[PDB]
């Protein structure tokens, strides 16, 4: 058997939540990823690579509450 | 005879305390990249429990996880299976020599 | 014991011997401080043996062994120098940026 | 709430070796020269039992590699101060790691 | 396994051309019996390791 693996070259260093508390005391999670901070605006990266994306309903996952140590962000009603 | 492993048993236990340690701090490799807690929150959503009673009982989880492990540690007492099935095996091996 | 081997059993002419957790050895180099990954003679417990060529271009006048008594650690973990705790409510985590 | 339950898999066993010659013709020079006449039956028992116990080798290693197998640690961690998480108390699990 | 063909186990040869070259009917079935026992243990074992 041949296996063929995704083997990353060059790393990056990078600090990350995982999660956010938006206002009404909602919440969001990263699917699959983390919340990073680019020019004082949260973006979202992947794991697995690093690269700024706009937080959608794509990336994340909603939640009527929000957990204790969420980071309390109440700038995003974006898309 | 009997011939010592070739690995020691320090260092197994090296090992499953690396792989237990990599689950709880801030690379999370055995614990799917995030933090343990909430990790714990994904794993029952799954079964079909809402987020908000995960949210509102985070304490309440940790102290069954807590009380748990106490009756995990406190229960090596001469009626367990585990303990059974360890002195089995060196009660299997003193019959084979012996006989 | 050494004590043993050197009185009781051999009398013939032997300058390396050292006692160790496996037993008496001759005919090498006490050198557990020093690690290997892949060993070809594997003694049991965690230790091996080694085999150090000696080349012309280190040439032991005063003579040694070719035989090194090493430990054998055929596994290890990725270390990174990032925190364990959070940095002003943040991880600090480190991203691929090629593959 | 939530349950805890244990449970316990045998990976492997004593690794015992047996001197052939010396178990069947203790110290006695007769039975030597009876026993040579035999061959190759004491040669073909230590080579099963090293068969044996090379196959016992392989899976403590393949064991070993399991848990291993791309762990990332920190080099600032330390069991003597890292012990908990979320409220969750983790000494009894953690033997020592760090590097002091 | 075929080393086996070369063992005495307790004849005086290993060859049956030799033994049965140099002994009488009654006593040459002492000395075949006890290579046929041994090459019928080396079998067994044989079959029992496959
Ligand atoms: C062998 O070396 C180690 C360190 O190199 C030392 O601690 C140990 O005592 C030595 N053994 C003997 C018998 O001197
Ligand atoms: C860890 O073990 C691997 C096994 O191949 C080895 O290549 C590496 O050099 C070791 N690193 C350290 C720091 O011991
Ligand atoms: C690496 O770790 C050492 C201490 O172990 C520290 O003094 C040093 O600043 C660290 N380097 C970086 C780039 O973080
Ligand atoms: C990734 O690596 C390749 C070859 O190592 C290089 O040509 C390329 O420019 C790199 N890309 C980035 C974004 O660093
Ligand atoms: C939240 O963060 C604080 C800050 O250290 C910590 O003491 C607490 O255990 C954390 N709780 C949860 C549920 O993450």
């Amino acid at each position: 058997f041949i296996h063929f693996s995704y083997k990353p070259t060059s790393f990056k260093t990078v600090l990350v939540s995982p999660g956010l508390c938006l206002s009404g005391d909602r919440g969001i999670a990263p699917k699959q990823g983390y919340f990073i901070k680019q020019n004082d605006s949260w973006m979202f990266t992947g794991s697995s690579y690093y690269y700024p994306e706009p937080i959608s309903d794509k990336n994340v996952v909603f939640m009527n509450s929000c957990s204790v140590n969420f980071t309390k962000a109440p700038f995003i009603y974006l898309n | 005879k009997v011939l010592p492993p070739i690995l020691s048993e320090t260092q197994i236990s090296g090992y499953t305390t690396a792989a237990t340690v990599a689950a709880m701090f801030p690379p999370w490799s055995a614990a799917a990249g995030v933090p343990f807690s909430l990790n714990v929150q994904y794993r029952i959503n799954g079964l079909g429990v809402t987020m908000d009673v995960l949210n509102k009982n985070q304490k309440l989880i940790a102290n069954a996880f807590n009380k748990a492990l106490l009756s995990i540690q406190n229960g090596f007492t001469a009626t367990n299976s585990a303990l059974a099935k360890i002195q089995s095996v060196v009660n299997a091996n003193a019959q084979a020599l012996n006989s | 014991k050494c004590s043993y081997v050197l009185n009781n059993i051999s009398f013939i002419s032997q300058p390396f011997y050292f006692d160790s957790y496996l037993g008496c050895v001759l005919n090498a180099v006490n050198l557990t401080s020093y690690s290997v990954s892949s060993c070809d003679l594997r003694m049991g417990s965690g230790f091996c043996i080694d085999y150090a060529l000696p080349s012309s271009g280190s040439a032991s006048r005063g003579i040694s062994s070719p035989y090194r008594f090493v430990t054998f650690e055929p596994f290890n973990v990725s270390f990174v120098n990032d925190s364990v705790e959070t940095v002003g409510g943040l991880f600090e985590i480190q991203i691929p940026t090629n593959f | 709430t939530i349950a805890g339950h244990e449970e316990f898999i045998q990976t492997s066993s004593p690794k015992v070796t047996i001197d052939c010659s010396a178990f069947v013709c203790s110290n006695y020079a007769a039975c030597h020269d009876l026993l040579s006449e035999y061959g190759t039956f004491c040669d073909n028992i230590n080579s099963i039992l090293n068969e044996v116990n090379d196959l016992l080798d392989i899976t403590q290693l393949q064991v070993a590699n399991a848990l291993m197998q791309g762990v990332t640690l920190s080099s600032n961690l330390n069991t003597n101060l890292h012990s908990d998480v979320d409220n969750i108390d983790f000494k009894s699990l953690l033997g020592c790691l760090g590097s002091q | 396994l075929l080393q086996q063909l070369f063992n005495k186990f307790g004849a005086i040869s290993s060859s049956l051309q030799e033994i049965l070259s140099r002994l009488d009917p009654p006593e040459a079935q002492v000395q075949i019996d006890r290579l046929i026992n041994g090459r019928l243990t080396a079998l067994n074992a044989y079959v029992s390791q496959q």
